């Protein structure tokens, strides 16, 4: 069987706080 | 730990010199430091 991943498969890339960027 | 003054402060391996004051940012339990637009460390977390 198969199927369509939309929007999954993301992470937040390292141990770091960001904001408005 | 010292606050409002110059000092080369070391965070598990982070290292800068300056002034800390508090933080207005809301981090989240798996963020440790922020950095900013410029890619500079702009916010650290106490480790203790
Ligand atoms: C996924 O790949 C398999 C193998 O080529 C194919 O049989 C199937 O139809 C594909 N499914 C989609 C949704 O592309
Ligand atoms: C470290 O020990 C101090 C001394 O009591 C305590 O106040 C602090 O909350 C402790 N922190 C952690 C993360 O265990």
């Amino acid at each position: 069987a198969y199927t369509n991943s939309f929007t999954r498969g993301v992470y937040y890339p390292d141990k770091v706080f960001r904001s408005s960027v | 730990l010292v606050k409002n003054k110059c000092v080369n402060f070391n965070f598990n391996g982070l290292t800068g010199t300056g002034v800390l004051t508090e933080s207005n940012k809301k981090f989240l339990p798996f963020q440790q430091f922020g950095r900013d637009i410029a890619d500079t460390t702009d916010a650290v977390r106490d480790p203790q």
